């Protein structure tokens, strides 16, 4: 039952995305899995940050970062374009199953149920939610998440859109620079409707 | 069609629910129609024109904005007045207006007024859900002051009942939590935080 | 695989549920799509304004509305009596398989799970969230819901009930009389247990 | 299609966990259920009160409490270590289907997405929620739920721990001595990347 999950696998060994513009290389792992449940796909994200510019948000108090993951009609991630550089792939345990992917395509979200390019029913391509950030005293911070799901289109070869900012405004940062160790996220589930197999 | 009575009288509660039956238009196929309403706005009942049954809308009531309605109606000629009076529920707490409380005791002194804490409900004037019951959350452990409700201001009294020693420099800095004498609806329970506001006891030193 | 699931189809033609009894007619869409997960069912429900009167909603500072699905013995929706008037199905595409339905019963609360008339554990018939409504603004507006179980039936023909109430009190409305252009629902995903097929 | 949950049952007839240290017996029923969803766990937990002492919880202004799940290798439940202490089992109408488990392996949180004795990865090992608790007088207080997965072995034996702790800081007590009749939490749902079969 391999082929019903699409994820990025358990925690690689390198850095595997590029979410801050400001840094020149993968400065964090992002942990991205989708399940399909009949219907539906159940999404379930976190970060976990590498790169030192990363790990330093934690010490400031307006915070808003996004994961940008972009697919073509195939349902292929477009790698040259999204914040995550390294594709998508099946479980085969606690990796990828290293091998070729035919039905991406249904883990994509719905362009029927989340339209593009089409202002009336823009409401409908937003989800919200909130994860948590652990400090190092034990304190559970809040972090907002909102996910938008197509809605906008870059280029021509872009058929499904999934942006997921995280952010956070505070009066008081979660840490200090003397505490901060690595920004970490609980993890962050949510459903959309899927695209047709 | 013929009502039955020329002013209709019903009652309904704050922050009702959808499609709450408000009360039942009387007369004797009869077809019934809203002819005004008064402040007309925002929409807040519904007359079912087939069973002259008046409901709540999708709009929740609001007592402290529209104390009672006056709806104008006809029956299928005649116009019947209708009076609903909205029923207030404790749905707002109490905050303290007053805020530098600093009292002036006399050494020595029994049954003597300390001070005043001014309050402020936007409940209905005079029933539970206004008046403000007072307990102490610091300070009066030693069972010298006594808070009562002043219900004609809604105003916490804290008099002293025991004899004090100036030269004990006794620290009666005491704190207070408000609260009103019903309980709180079910719209602000659990979103009440008591904050407890200070009070500072000064003590004259009689010679 | 279709079968595990029984929704109203993704964005109707035509309003499908009458969720407000002052409409003279079906004034908003009411997706709703029930999943089967081995013990529980996950629910995925929102709504989108068709009518004025719905629509306008948005404007005022207090609202609650309610959709009441009431379902008989062999799992199927007693329309005349429930929010939504068109019956469930499977998914086909994106759209409902029409043809007969008798696995519903697996997509109904279990009844020894959110018991009929039963004060002890009446407690149990209460599950709770947070839905979501996109402002003009770019903003997001909470919306508190309240998801009751069974725990009580009109009449002799209703042997499941599920009542979902969106409701939000807060000093500002999230629109103003000009902005309001539809009241869509970010979607609210819940579980429960559900009984033998 | 059974075979794929893992939960203590619905309701069982007497108390089957000891979650407060002062109770010399079961003070509640604790009601579990896993489901495997692709490379996720579906946890879907909640208490039901049963000793008085238990009960009164409803009583106080702040209050916590935590049910610790340790298990071997094999994914049994070690009853005797564990707050609930009856071993879970397969799903067979709405009860625990007597009979030998050997796939229990496949629902235990993954010794490598939630590592023991590691400090590095802490912050990865938490997760965090909020549940309620239904008044009698209709409330909705929110419950704070700190999930814990295996970050810490106690003994020898435990291979895989789940540490779910409840707590609440409110204003006005839930209930009263006269009105508190049971302390029902509402369901909580999480998801935790589950260990290789």
């Amino acid at each position: 039952d391999n082929i019903n999950t699409l994820w990025t696998g358990v925690n690689p060994t390198e850095a595997n995305c590029q979410i801050m513009n400001s840094s020149e290389s993968n400065d964090c792992k992002l942990i991205l899995t989708l399940v399909k449940t009949g219907a539906l796909v159940t999404a379930f994200v976190y970060v976990i940050g590498v790169s030192n510019n990363f790990n330093m948000l934690t010490t400031h108090r307006n915070i808003n970062f996004t994961a940008e993951l972009f697919f073509d009609s195939t349902g292929n991630l477009l790698t040259r374009l999204s914040s995550l550089k390294t594709p998508l792939n099946h479980k085969s345990g606690q990796n990828m199953a290293t091998g070729a992917i035919t039905n991406a395509k249904g883990f994509m979200p719905s362009t029927t149920a989340y339209p593009f390019n089409d202002n009336s029913r823009e409401k409908e391509n937003y989800i919200y939610g909130t994860c948590y950030y652990t400090a190092s005293d034990r304190t559970a911070f809040p972090i907002d998440i909102s996910v938008m799901l197509n809605r906008r289109a870059i280029n021509d070869e872009t058929s499904y859109c999934i942006r997921i900012t995280w952010s956070w405004n505070t009066g008081d940062a979660p840490e200090v620079q003397t505490s901060a160790t690595t920004l970490v996220t609980s993890p962050f589930t949510f459903y959309y409707i899927r695209e047709d197999d | 069609p013929v009502f039955t009575q020329d002013v209709f009288v019903g009652s309904v509660e704050e922050l009702s629910a959808a499609h709450t039956l408000v009360m039942k238009i009387n007369a004797t196929k009869i077809s019934y129609r809203i002819v005004s309403l008064e402040p007309a706005y925002p929409p807040v009942f519904y007359l079912n024109k087939d069973t002259g049954e008046i409901y709540t809308t999708s709009v929740t009531l609001d007592r402290e904005e529209h104390s009672s309605y006056t709806l104008t109606v006809e029956a299928r000629v005649k116009q019947a007045q209708v009076q609903i009076r909205i029923l207030d529920v404790n749905d707002n707490i109490p905050v303290v207006e007053n805020k530098v409380l600093e009292g002036m005791v006399e050494e020595n002194q029994v049954n003597v007024e300390v001070t005043r804490i001014k309050v402020f409900d936007a409940d209905e004037i005079g029933s539970d859900n206004w008046l403000a019951n007072f307990t102490f959350a610091s300070g009066n452990e030693g069972g010298y002051f006594h808070i009562e409700t002043d219900a004609q201001t809604n105003e916490g009294i804290v008099t002293l009942i025991k004899e004090v020693d100036y030269e004990e420099m006794k620290n009666l800095d005491f704190s207070v939590i408000v609260a009103n004498k019903a309980a709180f609806h079910k719209s602000i329970r659990s979103k009440y935080k008591p904050t407890p506001i200070p009070i500072k006891v000064k003590v004259k030193n009689v010679k």
